[PDB]
């Protein structure tokens, strides 16, 4: 059974940094491509970054509101995905799903059920 | 970025009627390999995205019958023949053509109280 599963979230101030793992099972991870989308009322469910598989030589891929801020890795031996975010803003709270597709597959077919990133310096 | 809309962005119902949802793409989905990766996904309330529908009309795993998706190059539409509880929740069209991945802003299925 695919298993997804997200932590890491919590509450930030606007320009810090936050680290999110996701543990999975159920699936051919090593040729995997794995995914980091989040979800928030202002702008819905949007694609954040990718990495790639070793075929690939785990290239990455960002949205370009992430660029520059945004890290994602992996662990292959650990089937791990992993999502750094530096210099966090208000705009990046959401909840923040891993999920993933494979080359002739190119859909997310599983997703975790979230973690929750809150970037805010009041109530 | 490929522009992914929806409509309407509630529809109200009653159990057992009939539903149909509209997405539309900026351009066409219609990969270079022939293919049209354009999927259809639901999600209730405090849980994640489930895939239901893959390339326009397949329905995913454990995904039921009374679903179904229909559709091409710029415009599509996901049908279902008589609402059930257990499908109540936001609908969210993606395209995977083109990269980046994008996502309709979503159609809440809810009920007409
Ligand atoms: C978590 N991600 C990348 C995925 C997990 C499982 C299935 C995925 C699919 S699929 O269309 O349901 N599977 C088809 C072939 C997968 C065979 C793979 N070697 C395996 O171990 O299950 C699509 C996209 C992502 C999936």
């Amino acid at each position: 059974e695919v298993k997804l599963e997200e932590s890491g979230g919590g509450l930030v101030q606007p320009g810090g940094s936050m680290k999110l793992s996701c543990a999975t099972s159920g699936f051919t991870f090593s040729d995997a491509w794995m995914d980091w989308v989040r979800q928030s009322p202002e702008k819905g469910l949007e694609w954040v970054a990718e990495i790639r598989n070793k075929a690939n030589n785990h290239a990455t891929y960002y949205a370009e509101s992430v660029k520059g801020r945004f890290t994602i890795s992996r662990d292959d031996s650990k089937r791990r995905v992993y999502l750094q975010m530096n210099t966090l803003r208000a705009e990046d709270t959401g909840i923040y799903y891993c999920t993933g597709i494979y080359y002739h597959y190119p859909w997310f077919a599983y997703w975790g059920q979230g973690t929750l990133v809150t970037v805010s310096a009041e109530p | 970025d490929v522009v992914m809309t929806q409509t309407p962005l509630s529809l109200p119902v009653s159990l057992g009627n009939q539903a149909s949802i509209s997405c539309r793409s900026s351009q066409s989905l219609v990969h270079s390999n022939g293919n049209t990766y354009l999927h259809w996904y639901l999600q209730k309330p405090g849980q994640s995205p489930k895939l239901l529908i893959y390339k326009v009309s397949n329905r995913f795993s454990g995904v039921p019958d009374r679903f179904s998706g229909s559709g091409s190059g710029t415009d599509f539409t996901l049908k279902i023949s008589r609402v059930e509880a257990e499908d109540l929740g936001v609908y969210f069209c993606s395209q995977s053509t083109h990269v980046p991945f994008t996502f309709g802003s979503g159609t809440k299925l809810e009920i007409k109280r």
